[PDB]
């Protein structure tokens, strides 16, 4: 448990040091892909429950 | 609204995050 | 139950249009695989941007904000910034939506 904690604390600091491992273009690709899929299905977003949803 | 901008980040990591996530 | 999933998968393999005919050199391929390190390689900012399309933005900020917290084991404290906290309550949603984003990459939009 202590060894895995020392590994996790090391890899999180390595992520904070080396920056994000994802590029911007792949993020734009998956974002526009999700946009095209959700606009293809006419998905209505989940609203916040205002005062009394009665469920 | 008013995007998240994780507690954490250093200077250059904030710069890279603002570059690739905006 | 998962054995009924296996039974319906076998029935779906059986009920295709001429699935076992190999007189003209056709082939059947069965791929099975696992997404390696699916739980540890979710960036939280990308998760928030993909999560703001389906819910209210305060809900997505609450779902992203819980993942950025300090994990403790009896002497050891470290903050979490990469990968989701898999033991949350609502985390069962997060794996099932993010993996949906994988289906648009593997299967393609048309199929």
């Amino acid at each position: 448990t202590r060894l895995y904690l020392k590994a996790e604390q090391e890899r999180q600091h390595n992520y904070l040091k080396d920056g994000p491992y994802i590029t911007a273009e792949e993020a734009v690709a998956v974002y526009t892909t999700t946009v095209h899929w959700l606009e293809s299905r006419r998905f209505s977003p989940i609203p916040f429950p205002p005062l009394s949803y009665k469920h | 609204v008013q995007p998240f901008h994780l507690r954490g980040m250093s200077s250059t990591f904030s710069q890279r995050s603002r570059d690739i996530f905006d | 139950p998962p054995p009924l999933l296996v039974y319906k998968w076998c029935q779906g393999i059986n009920n295709l249009q001429d699935v076992w005919e190999t007189s003209e050199g056709e082939c059947n391929v069965m791929l099975e695989s696992r997404f390696e390190k699916m739980y540890e390689k979710i960036d939280l900012t990308l998760l928030n941007r993909l999560l703001r399309l389906i819910v209210d933005h305060n809900i997505a900020d609450y779902m992203t904000a819980k993942n950025n917290v300090v994990i403790n084991y009896k002497d050891m404290n470290h903050t979490n910034s990469y990968g989701i906290i898999r033991g949350l309550q609502f985390a069962s949603f997060i794996v099932q939506y993010y993996g949906l984003v994988m289906d648009l990459l593997v299967l393609g939009l048309h199929r």
